[PDB]
């Protein structure tokens, strides 16, 4: 799932 | 060289509408297709559509209805301008452009703009200073930072020393506050016989709210 | 529209070591799938075009195979600037469509933090809030408790945690904890600590210090 804040795969 | 630079980021009321500019440079708008992609937590990469050297324009068919592309060749820009945004439309957009003028292999990107859908009100971060002290040296390395705190959407920039300062920096991810604000530090390590002699600055930009503060951040 | 299925999810190797990720699609698309890189931070970055077909000013160890439905990206001695999202797209039917991605890990050694405590500042207290900063610097793995004590009492909830993505460098993590208090609960007290448990320490580390 992508993350906003670090535009990285969490 | 070529380049692609969009807006700054900001919030949208739902049901309002996300206009994004991008301006570009390094070659012509009358010779090559701007596209328009998006990055969400629900769906990641995702086409939107592409405004063409003569001004043509596709719309991948969920958007056809809400979503426009517009350009003008001379100022090298390219306008996109999206209807009726639910929260779910809060992601990073991005506007690319292929290897040749027909195609989609994206080899040139935007720095992207996060846009956040939400009714709460812009607010501005404060910022504090994580002094360095004895509590936060080892082996003749200190450690110090800032405190960006309360601020709302996402995201802010923190540099130190105006972009000089980069080795043994560490901006931690926001972290959204019970609040709905959000918060988040940022540290570096230096040598501690130079905390006598060099000054340390934190530049802090939250760009949807226009704040920009300096915070020289100083041992106690 | 096609629907691009990348495997894994996560890869976890060591440098040196070669490495692939997989692409699937749903149904036959030729050799029509360009491969991106994205960074902690980043925008796509473009490696691969048509399955195998090389990118100007893409490191020599990237390479792509396949056609039809299966396809590979490969990275035949990885480095630790490769830590990134992996994204595959197929463009041989319209709409382009891009998989899930594949997230890419690096082992390294055991790396004991360094902690650091930082009071809260003058400046904050005057707002009426207290935040009590911990910090974990370049460690690994990525594992780590912290448990905050006010004059011994075992604190619960009112700190939040984040975490640095891996370096690019070395490969450790960073992490910071914050307790938050109010001003008048934080000049009620003395001792405020900040206990930490790894891997790569043979007990718990304590930093801590007095108000005042």
């Amino acid at each position: 799932q992508f993350d906003l804040s670090t535009r990285r795969l969490k | 060289q070529v380049q692609l630079k969009q807006s700054g980021p900001g919030l949208v009321q739902p049901s309002q509408s996300l206009s994004i500019t991008c301006t570009v440079s390094g070659f012509s708008l009358t010779n090559y297709g701007v596209h328009w992609v998006r990055q969400s937590p629900g769906k990641g990469l995702e086409w939107l559509g592409v405004i063409w050297s003569g001004g043509n324009t596709d719309y991948n068919t969920p958007f056809t209805s809400r979503l426009s592309i517009n350009k003008d060749n001379s100022k090298s820009q390219v306008f996109f301008k999206m209807n009726s945004l639910q929260s779910n439309d809060t992601a990073i957009y991005y506007c690319a452009r292929a290897l040749t003028y027909y195609d989609y292999e994206f080899a040139y990107w935007g720095q992207g703009t996060l846009v956040t859908v939400s009714a709460a009100s812009t607010k501005g971060p404060s910022v504090f200073p994580l002094a360095p002290s004895s509590k936060s040296t080892s082996g003749g390395t200190a450690a110090l930072g800032c405190l960006v705190k309360d601020y709302f959407p996402e995201p802010v920039t923190v540099s130190w020393n105006s972009g000089a300062l980069t080795s043994g920096v560490h901006t931690f991810p926001a972290v959204l506050q019970s609040s709905g604000l959000y918060s988040l530090s940022s540290v570096v390590t230096v040598p501690s016989s130079s905390l006598g002699t060099q000054t340390y600055i934190c530049n802090v930009n939250h760009k949807p709210s226009n704040t920009k503060v300096d915070k020289r951040v100083e041992p106690k | 529209d096609i629907l691009l299925t990348q495997s894994p999810v996560i890869l976890s190797v060591s440098p040196g070591e070669r490495v692939s990720f997989s692409c699937r699609a749903s149904q036959s698309i030729g050799t029509n799938i360009h491969w991106y890189q994205q960074r902690t931070n980043g925008s796509p970055r473009l490696l691969i075009k048509y399955a195998s077909e090389s990118i100007s000013g893409i490191p020599s160890r990237f390479s792509g195979s396949g056609s039809g439905t299966d396809f590979t990206l490969s990275i035949n001695s990885v480095e630790s600037e490769d830590i990134a999202d992996y994204y595959c797209q197929q463009n041989n039917n319209w709409p382009t469509t891009f998989g899930a991605g594949t997230k890419l890990e690096l082992k390294r050694t055991v790396a004991a933090p360094s902690v650091f405590i930082f009071p809260p500042s003058d400046e904050q207290l005057k707002s009426g809030t207290a935040s009590v900063v911990c910090l974990l610097n370049n460690f690994y793995p990525r594992e780590a408790k912290v448990q905050w004590k006010v004059d011994n009492a075992l604190q619960s909830g009112n700190s939040q945690e984040s975490v640095t993505e891996q370096d690019s460098k070395d490969s450790t993590y960073s992490l910071s904890s914050t307790l938050t208090l109010s001003k008048a609960d934080y000049e009620k007290h003395k001792v405020y600590a900040c206990e930490v448990t790894h891997q790569g320490l043979s007990s718990p580390v304590t930093k801590s210090f007095n108000r005042g």
